[PDB]
């Protein structure tokens, strides 16, 4: 062919000599020279907009970097009893090395045993030896609920004020090698603590929060929570596979836990929750969880990822 | 805990047959999951895998519903279809009493017994009608009370004997392992404790059971008055006393380290399955005294537990107006005899079925229940509360990021410019029929304003025309344009340029850049009216054969990229080639 | 020297051989190879985190995309008189093609023209004819305050509820060519409109809002503003000069331009503002503005930017 | 408007010298503001430049203030030094009347004049005591009202004239150019109106004010009785009438087309120097009438306005909570007179000096001013209405968008894993002292808790191998480490690390990072202890002569940064060179 050159050198540039020879056809059916680029991480990218979400009605953060936690504040402050399944070692992580906690505010302590082994304010309790030697021990935390605790017992000690808290950070549970679910996963939680809280006021919270998320028309189903009563399961409708799912959770907290920390009779703590990897899962259209999470990431689909509009 | 029924059985006790969507909303509606369908006989087929095939047992289906955790008489078909008629409106509540019998049964705990197992409470069901079915749900029943609320028969366990083949006041000793001997259940010869042990050692199902009592010194037992092993808790029972189809009284016992799960047990129990005695909803009592203390106790306890509540917690709690009588008729759907005493304020009485009311809470999240989740009134929080953004600017702050991550610089430029940047320069006579002019300018620089981007990047190179190369700016900002439909003549349109500078700018190094911005909006490059491409085009701004016009999604015209004309190149000062795109984002949004 | 390398090669790892010959001494005295790298504006990083702050403070965002306007919502919906130096031709920018606009709201546009030229609502008006021809003209917006009153008048006309608006975009100026200021700038301003509204409760939310950019204590100064009343003008400290500042402005807007609109009687608007490039150059040591902004920006001070840590 | 005043002059009527500091602090409570201080001799050295200095004039000082737009009296130190001293309680605030007069000037309008210049309005100023600052300021005083409310006398023009060197009853003629002829003032020889037009077409200070009547068919004009033409309004007086230092008596006059901006520049005019009279505050009234209408009226107005405000309103919209006496006390500052008529309302009666009053917000305002904005007690909003975020969380989201934007990968990887690749793998066989340890792990992957983030990136590595290279992942995360001094005896560290993995790992690479991650924190290279460096030090996990230490501000270790050891790149699977770094980054929070 000719001098057809696929651009113009700085010399025809200059000289103006553009217009005296022919140029390539250029194939306008191909694809150009893909950017090298750096790329961020789905479940990171899902997480800052629950963030930016929980900031804009209203939601403090909460500090989540306790993955150690005693069984004190894990189950004891939580009011679930010493001996039923929901303590078992089946499916909560044990520390050996340290083993146990020595430190704990001995008034607030001395309430929990009391209400755990002979009842009060109006409840009945289980009637067992309540043993501190269990409370001594440390786990890897289950869910971050202990968190929620400390921060609400930390609130009643300093006069009490209305508030709205959150947190968005991993957990851990103790599972044999299997497809259905990991050991570890991240989940959202959000908290409302003030006077004269109602369930409808709940409702209406978390169904503005998911309509942000895309989500419309939403059914409830009664449930069962050791620590939350009453207790509800929120199904949203899915056309691809037409039939109602489960997409969260929610419940107001016992006054058995709320009491001993020092609360006024007269405030009312709601909360509401859901996991993190089934909506990105969803969204972006992911089968298998570990193509995303562990060591076993397929980097092609970080790489081919696009932004995160939700609301779509 | 998961309960599998056989779908006849259901129809029998329920008194109607369900389809299985009538069944599925009905679970739906009070808690429960029909998790699967299965038929026995396709139940044993894939049990141990589709392979093990096993088609010896019934052909009806079997359903597997998920029971809460909390709920104890929801075990077994018994509770559960008494439970649901009840919800439904279909029968009255049963009644649990006392027989009266003047001969009671008796148990003397010796005081060794103290060391390993202290704690024991029994019951008589008598005059019982058991079949077929029913004996196979009272097998199910225990086996499903050992395996979640005893805690793998660590802390309670639960024996039956049949009451005719057994006689005497009964005895609860602590006698050494080499001191006991009899003949196991489905064995032969008697055995020791030893024995028992070794022989147990290499079994499968009573092999876990082992070491709950395999260190003590003394092993705890049952005897009778004429000497014979009833029980050895917590391992097996004994042959002579074993029951079958023919027994028509039935001797409970329970064996306990705590007190408290023993008395729920034996409740759970002898409330389920009182309606078979030919006397229904009637239990006899026992008497147990500790020869150490010298106290005497009674069992079963079935007890009534009175509380009082407050209807305005309740509303306020739950986000309801309902009355006093409202909520009582409410409560009494759930099981809960409730009575008004006077205003606000209403007595309820738990019956011994349910054993997982402990607050007043628990009678909130009935009344809850009973009147529907799915009827509550919500309430939004107001709206200077929520933040909402402007959809627009949202999106071009997430694809702003996305486009320095690719590597390109942000740079700003000013609204007004002149006449001869946006028509002479970019070599379009006719672009000044679209504009809007100044009418009072104070310098020769702000007569029109911008109808295109590609200026002041151009002016941008130009001023930094030193630093090494390759340069790579853009911009996504508004541009102003003539609308003749508009309010005042004139509109805002989005638009995101970038440009390339370099001693090579090809046409690929730009659609690059493209394609990745249009991946990073979620479209794919098809030619099927659902994505964008790209076709030949002519324009004066642009150098003939390497201009193009992008086309979106419905054949939506959206913006032009391609090299820039040399002419253009040199009417701002540069001298190097160049390549340029601009589009606009509103039709993504 | 010997075989020394600054690497090892992949034949090394692999055969370990790296054992049996040295390496080069490196000088960590020097400094490595920079990275190419994208970069963002800092006048864009500080605009995303005052938008940040405000969703944060529980403001929605206003349509800005309005630059040329008529000078009947540019000035007479703020009751600025057309024969006062206000509305001046000197530094008003007046836009020749198109010249006019012919659809207003009539009756709202009766009710701005009989305040005007008569008074009402309690006030004393100014006692010349209006004419329309004036208000027909389009101009170049001068401030953003043209925005606030469209969405106050939609507000009133779909029925009213509190609110919290915000906005952060170009205003033009006729200025002539010098280093004071230029003919473009961008300009933040909030809205807040309630019930029974007082100037403490605005005292309070900027002081909550200059908390979150680092500035503590806070002096008051009288001023004049033609929409407002009253006004005033915020001083901070600084101690690079040792003296007072001024950072800001505020003030309740005139009923005589609210009522017309259709508000209630009880509601009262109040709203504050500020300049973007005082506080970017302030927090950044920024000399001439014109190295930043317009087609003489340095790349340099581009590239060799931080983060913006406006709390530190 | 600006004000340049001479020191001395405000020290006169001030009655005390005010030092600078002084002056600026009472500038800052009343809302003016000292721009400039400069002497007259070095304001006329440095008014057109340092270079043409002229000291022929005062050294005395000169302040430069800024007064508001909407205040018309605060234009001379007349009324300035009036309310500030009414501000600080010095002096009563005067009483403006009108003084009685048997004989008035009169005005007679001519129909013609509708055509151009239709209003008309006038004062008598008597027994005046001028001196030489008080003509200056006279004359300034009219300066500035041409030049600001009177738009650059196109709306109203203002003149005056002795009334003792003219007589007669006044006339407002609208005659030909060519039927009027006369001196102008600072002129030898008489002109005609077209010949006058054509003297001042080439002047400077008078040339603006000529295409204001230029193209009209006739020209205003204003004669006595024996036919003296007084003065061609808006152009210039006449040299008959000038007023001079001997001057006792002054006529004013305004014609305009606007009828109300005519009156309040008459007031302020009248009010501002009516003190200097013989009988101080006390003008007396002329009359006009049109002869097209005959109607007859009279001026100047000198208008008290009485408004009714509610005590209540202004406690609302201010913040306060003032009671009726106290807000009277407090508005009787502001030279407006109020007067509590019943409980919540108020009288209040604004002077002529104020003609910026319209509504009742103004007197809120006022009342505003005089109790002080910095007295105001702020309320803040609720705490559950501002969200508070996390520090360290808000600070690596900001950093990891740098992250992405230099071109690195995230990753994620778990938070459990085995002993052997913390300790073994990485030739630290120490580190399981300072490791968590797991009682019951189901697999041999979950015995302890993580404590370097670098396993999970090189196993992550391992997975992508095939991936073409360079492959650049970084992952900021927490890591869990045993502390003694912590409640539970463990604590979170967040971290920061990343690698870079290809056939050529070299430390300038990874150091690359490490700089631009510093830059990107605001901390700049140096050693004098409010910098980071690094030093040689010697670890098991990098390779020798290859690895790092960083040090950051106040001398603190912060991590380590350097190229792996090949056994480390061999336990992991990997085969090719890689470089890593992980650093600490709380310090930098
Ligand atoms: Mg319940
Ligand atoms: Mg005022």
């Amino acid at each position: 062919l000719a001098k057809q050159e696929a651009d113009l050198t700085p010399e025809m540039i200059a000289s103006g000599s553009w217009k005296e020879k022919q140029f390539k056809k250029y194939n306008f059916e191909s694809l150009g020279v893909v950017p090298s680029s750096g790329h961020l991480h789905p479940l990171m990218k899902v997480r800052s907009e629950f963030r930016q979400i929980f900031f804009s009605m209203g939601f403090s953060e909460m500090a989540t970097n306790r993955y150690v936690e005693s069984s004190f504040w894990n189950f004891d402050a939580l009011f679930q009893p010493q001996q039923h399944p929901a303590r078992d070692a089946h499916d909560t992580f044990f520390v050996s090395d340290p083993a146990i906690s020595v430190k704990f505010p001995e008034d607030y302590l001395e309430r929990v045993k009391t209400v755990h082994s002979k009842g009060g304010y109006g409840s009945a309790g289980y009637n067992y030896d309540w043993k501190i030697e269990e409370a001594q021990k440390n786990v890897l935390r289950t869910h971050t609920t202990a968190v929620s605790a400390r921060q609400l017992y930390q609130l009643a000690q300093e006069g009490f004020r209305p508030s709205k808290l959150f947190s968005i950070d991993r957990v851990f549970r103790n599972e044999t090698l299997d497809a259905t679910h990991l050991a570890e996963f991240h989940q959202v939680e959000g908290v409302i603590a003030e006077k004269n809280l109602s369930l409808a006021h709940l409702i209406g919270i978390f169904t503005e929060f998911f309509k942000k998320l895309g989500i419309t028309d939403l059914r409830f189903k009664p449930t069962y929570n050791p620590y939350t009563e009453p207790s509800m399961e929120i199904f949203a409708y899915h056309k691809g596979l037409a039939k109602w799912v489960e997409i969260g959770n929610s419940g107001m907290f016992r006054p058995e836990m709320l009491l001993p920390m020092g609360l006024p009779a007269d405030v009312n703590v709601a909360g509401y929750g859901l996991s993190l990897e089934r909506p990105t899962m969803i969204k972006y259209g992911i089968n298998n969880i570990r193509d995303l999470f562990g060591s076993k990431i397929d980097l092609e689909v970080v790489y081919n990822n696009p932004i995160c509009r939700l609301d779509k | 805990p998961t309960v599998g029924i056989k779908k006849v059985l259901l129809d029998k006790h329920f008194g109607r047959v369900y389809t299985e969507k009538e069944f599925d909303e009905l679970c739906f509606e009070y808690g429960l999951e029909l998790d699967e369908i299965t038929s026995e006989k396709a139940a044993v087929e894939k049990e141990r895998g589709e392979a093990a095939a096993g088609e010896d047992l019934n052909d009806q289906e079997v359903y597997k519903i998920d029971i809460p955790a909390n709920r104890y008489d929801l075990l077994s078909v018994e509770g559960l279809s008494r439970a649901i008629r009840i919800f439904k409106q279909e029968i009255e509540s049963p009644e649990y009493r006392f027989s009266d019998t003047k001969t009671r049964q008796k148990i003397i705990v010796k005081r060794e017994t103290a060391q390993v197992r202290p704690y024991v409470v029994g019951a008589v069901l008598r005059d019982v009608s058991f079949d077929s079915d029913s004996y196979a749900s009272f097998i199910d029943l225990q086996d499903k009370l050992h395996q979640n609320i005893c805690r793998k028969r660590t802390l309670v366990a639960i024996g039956t004997h049949d009451l005719d083949t057994i006689q005497g006041p009964f005895e609860y000793r602590a006698e050494a392992p080499n001191k006991i001997k009899f003949r196991p259940l489905n064995q032969t010869k008697e055995y020791t404790a030893e024995e028992l042990m070794t022989l147990y050692s290499t079994d499968s199902h009573l092999k876990a059971y082992l070491p709950i009592i395999q260190n003590h010194p003394v092993y705890p037992v049952i005897y009778d008055k004429n000497g014979v092993v009833c029980s050895m808790p917590p391992i097996i029972n004994g042959e002579h006393s074993k029951i079958t189809l023919k027994t028509k009284n039935v001797f409970i016992e329970a064996t306990a380290t705590d007190k408290q799960k023993a008395y729920v047990v034996l409740d759970t129990i002898v409330t389920l399955f009182s309606q078979y005695c030919q006397k229904p909803f009637h239990v006899e009592q026992v008497e147990v005294e500790y020869e150490e203390t010298g106290e005497k106790e009674l069992y079963p306890l079935l007890s009534y537990r009175e509380m009082t509540v407050t209807t305005p917690e309740i509303n306020t709690k739950i986000g309801l107006s309902l009355k006093d009588e409202e909520m009582a008729i409410l409560l009494n759907k759930m099981s809960l005899k409730a009575e008004v005493a006077s205003k606000g304020v209403l007595k309820v009485v738990v019956p011994p079925t349910r054993h997982d009311i402990l607050h007043a809470c628990d009678i909130a999240e009935d009344v809850g229940v009973a009147y529907g989740y799915n009827n509550l009134v919500t309430k939004l929080p107001e709206s200077n509360t929520v933040a909402v953004a402007f959809p627009i600017n949202k999106l071009c702050d997430n694809l702003r990021i996305e486009i320095a991550a690719a590597g390109w610089t942000e740079a700003l430029n000013f609204a007004l410019c002149s006449r001869d940047d946006i028509s002479t320069k970019l070599r379009l006579p006719d672009a000044l029929s679209k504009a809007v002019h100044i009418g009072n300018p104070k310098t020769l620089e702000f007569q029109v304003a911008r109808t295109s981007l590609l200026p002041g990047l151009l002016k941008t190179l130009a001023s930094n025309r030193d630093m090494p190369l390759p340069l790579k700016l853009f911009e996504l900002q508004d541009v102003i344009l003539k609308d003749e439909k508009m309010d005042v003549g004139a509109r805002n349109e989005r638009r995101l340029a970038a440009v390339y500078y370099n001693k090579a700018a090809g046409f690929e190094i730009i659609q690059g850049f493209l394609d990745r911005m249009m991946r990073m909006l979620n479209v794919n490059p098809t030619k099927d009216q659902k994505g964008y491409h790209i076709e030949a085009d002519e324009n004066p701004t642009f150098f003939p054969g390497r201009c193009a016009r992008i086309i979106g999604p419905n054949g939506v015209f959206l913006g032009r990229i391609g090299a820039l004309h040399p002419e253009v190149i040199t009417s701002f000062g540069l001298t190097l080639p160049c390549g340029a795109v601009e589009f606009n984002v509103e039709p993504f949004l």
